[PDB]
RNA sequence: GCAGUCAAGCGUUCAUAGCGACAUUGCUUUUUGAUUCUUCGAUGUCGGCUCUUCCUAUCAUACCGAAGCAGAAUUCGGUAAGCGUUGGAUUGUUCACCCACUAAUAGGGAUACCCUACUGAU
RNA sequence: AGAACUGGCGAUGCGGGAUGAACCGAACGUAGAGUUAAGGUGCCGGAAUACACGCUCAUCAGACACCACAAAAGGUGUUAGUUCAUCUAGACAGCCGGACGGUGGCCAUGGAAGUCGGAAUCCGCUAAGGAGUGUGUAACAACUCACCGGCCGAAUGAACUA
């Protein structure tokens, strides 16, 4: 079934390991790409104030 | 669970104890092991394994 | 296999950790289980259970009758 | 499925409902079949059920020895006559729809093949693999 | 079936059955109708009711009966066995009783289903099938009585150990207190009791082992007393049945020692009486406990039953105990020889030169595998299984061979172009073969034929 | 869970003042037994 | 038997937008920074792949396998506005908007709909209240601050920047899954009048939600709309109506790849070394070229070519392998799908054919 | 079914004027599975599909108890209707009954533009 | 369905029965006031969430006579009882001890000693102790109550009824 107790606590403590802490590091490394696009339209932002 | 203590066993073999002051928190803590390591599919007329208690006293 | 070997691991082996309690404390229970039970049972399972508990009463009542 | 299988199927294109000649392609001198079953059935109402390579029916054999006609046995599909997809890109197909005779347990019933067997049945059954002069 | 029979569930007593039954068939069959509903469907409804009921009590009889062996010409060994332990006469008669009451069965079904299609009303139809049910009801109370016997034999039928009499088997015999369980315990893989008591085995018990790569069974004796020499009972009886039947060899185990129920005189006289049983078994007896006694100091008149054994052609006296290994395995081993006793191309090498094999230096060089040792070789599935399991572990196919280099080992080929995949070309000297086309370039360049 | 279906009290006329008017009928027949 | 057709989507009546709207986001979590929940463009068309599968355990485990893919064009997309919701026993509430002093064309001809008529006034007293201070829209701003558990940002898209032409901004509220709701306005309000990729969203080896409108069919009945057979009433008697152009939503969506419009070679494995953008030859049936970012994603989106959908980074914590497993491409077929195409780049047809009449 | 026994109780009061609870005994077509190919006036009009939903007294799929359950699978029973129950062979006929698959191949019930309901649309 | 007396209907409205071919009440000019019938007074609904004694807690409670009823019975749910019994000369619960001989009673058996089993089934001392209810050994063995006494002290048990 999809909806059992037991395959579903069995994924809960998977989910609890290493996919959660992948999906962890993967939104700090796309928090980077992020608040970088802000440093490169800031800086194109700079060429226009000169 | 709250204001109950664990205890791996000194100087008795295959052995654990238990500790605390809430009769019905250590029970039910006790009870939930020993469902968790049940059997099932199969004869416990044969088969012996499963943890139970050796006896339910005071700490003095 | 090998003929009667059940009770060969009763004596080299025990029953179990603890039988005896739960075989003590289920007929603790039954008083109160039995009674239960008929009260529940909608529908021709107090009719059997009725049946088996007068075939009980009944047979007691002969064995009482015995002297 | 059934056993000797190993492996699991992935899925191709159906070409064989029941009453499908083809021919038979072992070394025993039979020479056709004519499906009546299959094993790994799909459950639905009104719907003929297929056979596919790889996998293993029951069925006759309509011409061949006497001894083996008018008896039904097991059989294998080598060859499907319709077009399937290996993920390893590309699309193909045999041209004539052929199945071979083996026991129930996935054993070859003969010794040896004539012709083409699909990449499929032959990496599926191991006793195909052996008794098999080509594959593909 | 030979040798096993497990494929029989349970047999119920009459009142589980008819109440197993009877409920199957107020479950599965429909039980609601009025009176005005038409009478073609008032028939049908209680005619499919018995015929349902008759069908849930053949398709159980058919189990039992078919489960049961039909003892009759399967082998004279288990029909002894059977003969001694299960009451062939009740079984029989009880089978037959059944089976009389399956045909029982079909009659009332036929003959009620006969009558049925002229159903009129409730007030006799629904006392009809009450009375067809009613009437099966009192073939099933007839037949309680041989229902606990079939069980209680069932129970044992399938905890039976299994041995083929066609076989090589060691059918090893000793007296009570005689320490015969615990010799076929250490010689063998046997769960046997060791408390040194008379009827400890109490039926045919099997021990394995293994010699000269052949399997060989050891059948075990509950223990004899012969004194009437035609009656003994039903635990007596079975090894009895054993060394008539199973065409094997025997081996006898004897205990020359105090610590019997009995004398030593009546070990040779039992011998004696048992004397017409050994006609073909290549006997072979051994003296044991002897640790304790060292029989070379025994006297003069026990050496003469020694000696008076011992005229039979085949008869063979060794001593072995139970706390050394060599002396019972040895004559295990030439107990085995002794019923074994009673039980390629050539190249011509059409040439000049040999062909020698080739097995290089290092497959000798290596150490072979050791399953535990604090350190060796590591079988790398279990170094897959400490980092994910056996299923979830991707593998490197790079970087676990040779080349030029280890650091572009992980390169990945490019192995592709706009087209003509590059694996056609791939060769060395394409530099020298394109300086070999740099020179035609270098000619036809210059020579205006790219006008 | 799937609570299964409770039946009605209500009025659904047969039971009710019809049948054990034929009760009283039965009464009649408690009369005619009580000779005996 | 079963029932031939489902009972979910049962009331199949076209929907009200072809903006399908996000209805759910995954909830919160306050430790992380801001991430944003979804993004969204506008599919183009379809093309073939071939993979080498790190799949430990799996019949095909390092082959090649053929797949089939999508392509979506997403430009980056800019910010313009936020609104708070706060929570009632009754749902949540609207409670302010802000916007962003400076709007483009684009959205102004969003708001209006018959456009060149217009005086194009769209926030010509909003731009004045961006006074000298800002003082009604702090007002308005940390009142949000305050109130409003949870938080939205409005975007559009910057559609000028594709080969269609419908000159018209496709607005969306989207979700924020970071804490701090001071520090999430903070973010939006610095990302005022500033865009953002969707590399900076998204990566390789994810897995996403696509929710998007179908393709219409219009007034089909029985016997094509739910496969039934051929030859008082209930809602489920499988009766003519409508099919298509009904919202969905796809799930489990493994993307390979994450494009970009200034990398050239956006075809480029490690494998073909070939210097040719995903945009094959002839262009895209019914859609143009891929000038700009974009997403390869396996299956097939609900949608059909040139039209819009919605992302979402699939909601939870996945558990399955396939939503970890690690992608790598091996060849893009960029062939013509006006045709069957044999062909990649335009020089190969030269290399191939030879020169020609044309030619000289 | 019929006829007893056993007989909690009932009867202006009651064994014996008389009924009667539950078990038991009487064969009812054969004590050693040898079989017996027994379909013996089926007297009615439905039969067979397209195809929807509901009931459970569940055939598998869930979770459980006990059973000689050493295991595998099976024998029963309990909560359980969430999801599923086939392709052929044979008669105007539903009566009758096989082959093979699959996890199983459970039982039941419920002209037509006109207004209504249903599917869709402003 | 076979008979006979009487009544209601049919020709006959009206209040109540939630509504009605058969029930309760009551037979009519048009109108006003008053008072009642049968049925009812949480709200729909005019009339009291009146007073008083009890009972009952239903995993479909029940809510009206004849206008959807079943018994027999089962029930360690609750109440009121009847009749038998025990009891500060110590009631019952609970703790401890005692719980002996010929005896391992008779054949039965290969082994069967209080209990695989059939027959029998007693007597001494006894406060009490059976040729011995269950636990169980191949046998024995060991343990318990039923049978008694101690330590605590007030009521309590059995059967039957509704």
């Amino acid at each position: 079934s999809l909806r059992a107790s037991s395959h579903l606590n069995a994924k809960s403590v998977k989910r609890r390991g290493v996919f959660q802490k992948a999906v962890d590091a993967r939104e700090q490394r796309i928090s980077d790409k992020l608040k970088e696009d802000l440093l490169k339209q800031k800086l194109e932002d700079l060429k226009k104030k000169e | 669970r709250d204001g109950v203590t664990i205890e791996f066993s000194t100087n008795v073999k295959d052995e654990i104890v238990l500790s605390g002051n809430s009769v019905e928190d250590v029970s039910q803590n006790a009870a939930d092991l020993q469902q968790i390591c049940r059997v099932r599919n199969k004869d416990i007329r044969k088969f012996l394994d499963g943890i139970y208690v050796s006896h339910k006293g005071f700490i003095t | 296999p090998q003929n009667d070997y059940i009770e060969r691991h009763i004596k080299q082996h025990g029953k179990r950790l603890d039988h005896e309690e739960r075989k003590r404390k289920r007929e603790a229970r039954e008083s109160h289980k039995i009674s239960e039970r008929a009260q529940k049972l909608t529908g021709w399972k107090g009719k059997q259970f009725a049946k088996k508990r007068y075939a009980e009463k009944v047979s007691m009542r002969k064995k009482i009758k015995a002297h | 499925s059934g056993n000797g299988a190993q492996g699991t199927k992935f899925r191709i294109s159906l070409g064989l409902p029941v009453g499908a000649i083809m021919n038979c392609a072992d070394n025993s001198g039979a020479r056709n079949l004519y499906i009546i079953a299959v094993k790994g059935s799909g459950s639905r109402l009104n719907r003929l059920p297929a056979a596919s390579l790889g996998d293993m029916v029951m069925a006759t054999v309509k011409k061949g020895k006497p001894e083996l006609r008018k008896k039904v046995m097991p059989a294998i599909v080598v060859r499907q006559a319709k077009s399937w997809r290996r993920r390893d890109g590309v699309f193909l197909y045999f041209e004539d729809n052929a199945g071979v005779i083996a026991n129930p347990k996935g054993e070859m019933k003969g010794s040896a093949i004539t012709g083409p067997v699909g990449k499929e049945c032959a990496d599926l059954w191991p006793r195909v693999a052996s008794n098999s002069g080509v594959v593909v | 079936m030979q040798l096993s029979w497990k494929d029989i569930p349970t047999v119920a007593p009459a009142n589980d059955l008819l109440d197993i039954v009877l409920n199957r068939t107020q479950r599965k069959t429909p039980t609601v109708i009025r009176p005005g509903f038409k009478i073609t469907r008032i028939r049908a409804f209680y005619m499919r009711k018995v015929k349902y009921t008759g069908e849930g009590f053949v398709e159980k009889f058919e189990d039992i009966l078919k489960g049961f062996p039909n003892i009759n010409d399967v082998h004279p060994f288990h029909r002894d066995l059977m003969d001694t332990l299960y009451e062939k006469n009740h079984y029989k008669i009880s089978l037959a009783a059944i089976s009389r009451a399956k045909s029982l069965v079909e009659q009332v079904a036929r003959d009620y289903v006969r009558l049925l299609k002229f159903g009129q009303s409730l007030f006799q139809c629904k006392q009809l099938k009450r009375a067809a049910l009613g009437r099966m009801a009192t073939i099933v109370k007839k037949l309680r009585d041989p229902l606990a016997y079939l069980e209680q034999v069932r129970q044992h039928i399938g905890r039976l150990p299994s041995i083929d009499p066609n076989t090589r088997t060691l059918l090893i015999c000793g007296y009570p207190n005689v320490g015969k369980s615990s010799f076929l315990r250490c010689i063998t893989k046997s769960d046997v009791d060791v408390q040194p008591y008379a009827f400890t085995t109490k039926s045919l018990y099997v021990g394995h082992f293994d010699y000269k790569y052949l399997r060989f069974q050891a059948i075990d004796t509950p223990g004899i007393l012969d004194r009437p020499t035609e009656e003994m009972n039903n635990i007596e009886m079975q090894s009895i049945y054993a060394i008539a039947h199973l065409r094997s060899c025997v081996l006898y185990f004897m205990d020359l020692s105090e610590q019997c129920g009995f004398t030593i005189e009546a070990q040779v006289k039992l011998f004696h009486s048992i004397k017409p049983l050994f006609a073909n078994k290549s006997v072979m007896v051994v003296i044991n406990k002897t640790d304790i006694i060292r029989p070379e100091d025994l006297d003069e008149e026990r050496a003469q039953l020694l000696e008076s054994v011992k005229e039979v052609p085949g008869v063979e006296i060794m001593t072995s105990s139970c706390q050394l290994e060599e002396n019972v395995m040895e004559v295990r081993n030439k107990a085995c020889e002794k019923l074994l006793a009673s039980r390629v191309a050539q190249p011509q090498a059409r040439d000049d030169v040999k062909r020698t094999p080739f097995i290089p230096e290092s497959v000798k060089n290596l150490k072979k595998y050791d399953p535990e040792d604090p350190n060796r070789r590591k079988l790398a599935r279990d170094i897959e299984a400490e980092n994910g399991g056996a299923g979830v572990f991707n593998v490197n196919l790079k970087d676990k061979y040779l080349l030029e280099d280890d650091e572009w080992k992980n390169d990945i080929m490019p192995e592709i172009l706009d087209g003509k995949n590059v694996y056609d070309f791939l060769d060395p000297e394409i530099a020298a073969k394109l300086q070999a086309l740099e020179e035609e370039e270098e000619k036809l360049e210059n020579e205006g034929f790219y006008n | 869970m799937r609570v299964r279906k409770r039946q009605s009290r209500r009025t659904s006329t047969k039971l009710k003042e019809g049948i054990k008017k034929k009760a009283s009928a039965h009464r009649k027949k408690e009369k005619k037994m009580a000779k005996k | 038997a079963p029932r031939h057709g489902h009972l979910g989507f049962l009331p199949r009546k076209r929907a009200a937008s072809i903006r399908a709207r996000v209805k759910a986001f995954p909830k919160d979590d306050r430790s992380k920074p801001v991430a944003l929940t979804s993004f969204l463009g506008y599919k183009a068309g379809m093309t073939t792949i071939v993979r080498d599968l790190d799949r430990p355990g799996s019949k095909f485990h390092k082959r090649e396998v053929v797949e089939a893919v999508t392509v979506v064009d997403t430009p980056p997309v800019v910010v313009v506005g936020v609104v708070g919701y706060v929570e009632t026993p009754r749902g949540l509430r609207s409670l302010t908007t802000v916007w962003a002093e400076h709007l483009s064309d684009e959205v102004k001809r969003r708001f209006y709909k018959n456009w060149y008529k217009s005086k194009k006034k769209a926030f010509t007293k909003y731009s004045a209240k961006y006074a000298q201070d800002g003082a009604g829209i702090e007002r308005e701003l940390a009142r949000i601050k305050k109130y409003a558990s949870v938080v939205r940002v409005l975007v559009h898209t910057q559609i000028r920047k594709t080969p269609l032409a419908q000159k018209k901004a496709h607005l969306a509220e989207i979700q924020l899954n970071g804490g701090s709701i001071s520090e999430k306005v903070d973010w939006a309000r610095e990302h005022f009048e500033k865009t953002v990729a969707v590399d900076s969203v998204f990566e390789q080896n994810e897995m996403i939600d696509a929710i998007a409108v179908t393709k219409g069919h219009g007034f089909e009945g029985v016997t094509h709309r739910w496969g039934t057979k051929k030859l008082h009433v209930m809602w489920s008697v499988a009766r003519a109506g409508q099919r298509g152009y009904h919202s969905r939503t796809s799930i489990n969506h493994k993307i390979y790849r994450v494009g970009k419009g200034d990398d050239e070679a956006n075809g480029a494995t490690s494998f073909d070394r070939t210097k040719k953008t995903i945009t094959p030859m002839g262009g895209f049936v019914h859609y143009g070229e891929i000038k700009n970012d974009f997403i390869m994603v396996k299956g097939c989106i609900p949608g059909n070519r040139k039209r819009i959908v919605t992302l979402r980074k699939s909601l939870y914590t996945n558990t399955s392998r396939k939503a970890l497993e690690e992608v790598s491409l091996k060849w893009i077929d960029t062939a013509s799908k006006f045709g069957k195409g044999r062909f990649q780049t335009p020089a190969e047809k030269h290399a191939f054919m030879g020169t020609l009449k044309k030619d000289l």
